[PDB]
């Protein structure tokens, strides 16, 4: 029956980051099938404000892709993650933004 | 190169953020049109489409979209039964379009998928479909027996598609030919006696990019990795590359970025 | 422009 393909995820900032400086946090989720998916952006384990979900697309290997993003102002103490749940994962997976200042 | 591509996807049942039927069109890798399932209309997704001035252009695309939406509902029911599948959220996919290469030569594509797997692939130069399994063979035979399916697609891919691609590339030229230089940052982190250098390019346009590493001015491929290119919210792109080096040697390395915005590939250090 | 109406499978 139906192909199951696990999401591949990258978490990255729009600009090179500076502590205390407003930026945009990106979570790009790709390579998954079927399209049903849950993607969430979290700040210290809590849902982030002002999250935007672009419309989904797909590639010629029949897998789907979606960008999720939000403004953020990273500090040296805050932890930002992208949590992704999909039926091709055995468990929901969290992906941490690496604080690169 | 230049490319026009249309992507169609259907799903048996919707889910959050996943419509039952979708169409997205791309020129040179950038979205330019998309179906709105609620209004049932093809819509512009980039401002230069106002230069598409032919009368009834949007109405014609909308009519094709609505017809295809009905066909996709039929196909999902047909293929569930042909493959003796249980009911569930099945998917179906079509992608087609054309390329104009650097030498002016053309390519054309039409590929069909079902449930995340290859189903049929068109070869316009032999006017035949390649079936991925015995179930897809049934459609191959149907289409090859109708007798005009392949001929009409080959004409579209070699004429209509290419004619419209040339028009879109001209209408979109000021957006498609713009150059945004990436902001590049090289950083390093050490673990288990290995210093990993990361080179991140933020906000480049257009999409093609190549990243490599120089050690004391020489190419170094040992222990290098790279991510896939991914988009930002403004239509520019992002990529990372890494290299593993000896702790203490970070100053010997440069990230080398090949990109259309850089007439000479740029070099960056941590 | 899109192709005018592919056949059903």
């Amino acid at each position: 029956g139906q192909a199951k393909a696990a999401p591949k995820v990258q978490v990255y900032s729009r600009h090179p980051a500076t502590a205390g400086t407003e930026n945009i946090l990106n979570c790009y989720v790709e390579g998954f099938h079927p399209p049903k998916i849950d993607i969430a952006l979290l700040k210290n384990g809590e849902p982030m404000k002002d999250v935007k979900y672009n419309d989904m697309s797909f590639g010629d290997d029949w897998t789907f892709q979606r960008l999720v993003y939000a403004p953020f102002t990273p500090t040296k103490s805050d932890v930002y993650t992208c949590r992704v749940d999909h039926e091709a994962f055995t468990e929901p997976q969290s992906f941490r933004w690496e604080p690169d200042f | 190169p230049h490319s026009l591509r249309y992507f169609f996807a259907g799903v048996s049942e919707p889910s959050p953020g996943v419509p039952q039927f979708m169409i997205v069109g791309y020129v040179d890798g950038d979205v330019f049109v998309r179906y709105d399932s609620e209004t049932r209309r093809m819509e512009s997704r980039v401002d230069w489409t106002s230069a598409i001035d032919d009368q009834q252009y949007w109405e014609r695309n909308t009519q094709i979209a609505q017809n295809t939406e009905q066909i996709f509902r039929l196909d999902l029911e047909t293929l569930r039964e042909r493959y003796n599948q249980s009911r569930g959220s099945h998917t179906t996919h079509v992608m087609y379009g054309c390329d104009i290469l650097e030498d002016g030569s053309i390519r054309g594509f039409e590929q069909h998928g079902y449930d995340g797997k290859d189903f049929l692939t068109f070869d316009k130069d032999t006017l035949t479909y390649t079936a991925a399994d015995a179930g897809a063979q049934i459609t191959k035979r149907k289409w090859e027996q109708e007798g005009t399916v392949a001929e009409r697609m080959k004409y579209y891919l070699e004429n209509t598609c290419i004619e419209w691609l040339r028009k879109y590339v001209s209408y979109g030229k000021d957006v498609l030919e713009r150059r945004e230089r990436p902001e590049v940052r090289v950083s390093g982190m050490e673990a288990d006696k290995i210093l990993t250098l990361s080179c991140r390019a933020h906000g480049f346009y257009p999409q093609p990019i190549s990243i490599s590493w120089l050690k004391d001015g020489m190419v170094q491929e040992q222990e290098t990795r790279r991510g896939s290119t991914v988009p930002n919210s403004d239509g520019t792109y992002h990529i990372w590359a890494t290299i593993d080096v000896l702790p203490g040697d970070g100053d010997k390395y440069q990230c080398r970025v090949e990109h259309a915005s850089l007439p000479q590939p740029g070099l960056f250090s941590w | 422009i899109m192709f005018s109406n592919k056949m059903a499978r």
